[PDB]
């Protein structure tokens, strides 16, 4: 993964 | 004159020395081991991997997650991590070993964020279910779950002697839980609601960073629930990239941005007072080693290496 796009 | 002296300084000098290559997607989160040795990276290719803290020697890779990884924290000790995964669980590791002692389900979607209170018997996680839950260290069981958001949950933190816990979201608000009884103490809410992709508190528990997508960082005094300080000239309109306070030498504020850079800035004028320059994708996490000057940044895709930085002061 959610937080690396 | 002959009696000219150089001054001391004022901004920090910091400089790379050392590029860690290993991960084969976006790196997510890099966090130095609360003992100083290690650098835990986590990495949308599922990894976790560690490193050394002072050399960048590459040391091992923790393998064991279904889906990539947004977060990694360590126990208080430096033999465990946690990790939150797009597999909806976090995973407890035995570092040494790099064993999964536990897996951590309950979340219905995205495990976004995690980390250990101080004394390590729990742990707190936030996720795209727009929950917070605290779990059990020892029996990996859920204690608590908390109806913490409307939207997911970007962040959560425990101060410094684990009674509290602030959580941040996409809803707009942070919010300042009561470990024991998970009750809700304090929302903050300000003139608008943009987007809180991060937050924690100041290692002293009296402030809160806190991250919104304008490009803007504050420093809030939550007891009196008042902006003491804001942070910009960085880019931060789309991810959830981490802050830090800077303590082991000058008083700093560090972040990365999504043009590329971390910024540094002097805590008390808000002032940029370093742009560290070379990574070439969004730097997703920053992190500040417990005793020396050396920062750790992290990149997405296009670059997925993490840097290793030290300065003088």
């Amino acid at each position: 993964x959610x937080r690396a796009x | 004159s002959a009696t000219q002296s150089k001054p001391t300084p004022v901004k920090p000098n910091y400089a790379l020395k050392f590029t860690l290559a290993g991960h084969t997607k976006a790196v997510s989160s890099v966090k130095f081991s609360p003992n100083g040795e290690w650098l835990a990276s986590s990495s949308a290719d599922k990894l976790i991997k560690i490193w050394g803290a002072y050399d960048g020697k590459f040391e091992k890779t923790i393998s064991g997650h279904k889906l990539g990884i947004s977060d990694v924290a360590w126990s208080s000790d430096s033999n465990l991590l946690v990790s939150a995964s797009d597999d909806k669980t976090l995973k407890i590791w035995d570092v040494s070993s790099g064993k999964c002692l536990k897996t951590l389900k309950g979340h219905s979607n995205y495990v976004f964020c995690c980390n250990f209170n101080p004394q390590s018997n729990l742990i707190v996680s936030g996720s795209f279910d727009e929950s917070v839950r605290i779990w059990d260290v020892k029996t990996g069981k859920c204690l608590k779950t908390l109806p913490a958001h409307s939207d997911p949950v970007s962040a959560v933190h425990f101060n410094r002697d684990g009674s509290l816990i602030v959580s941040s979201s996409y809803d707009g608000l942070c919010r300042i839980w009561d470990t024991a009884s998970g009750q809700c103490l304090k929302t903050l809410i300000d003139d608008d609601n943009p987007p809180v992709s991060f937050v924690k508190f100041s290692p002293n528990g009296k402030y809160i960073l806190a991250a919104t997508l304008d490009n803007t960082l504050k420093l809030w005094d939550y007891s009196k629930g008042k902006c003491l300080k804001t942070y910009t000239g960085h880019k931060n309109e789309k991810y959830c990239i981490f802050a830090n306070f800077s303590v082991t030498g000058g008083k700093w504020i560090v972040s990365g941005s999504e043009d590329n850079l971390v910024y540094i800035w002097n805590l008390q004028t808000k002032e940029i007072v370093q742009k560290l320059q070379g990574h070439t994708d969004v730097v997703i996490s920053t992190a500040c080693h417990p005793t020396e000057n050396i920062i750790a940044s992290a990149a997405l895709e296009n670059d997925k290496t993490i840097k290793l930085w030290k300065s003088d002061c």
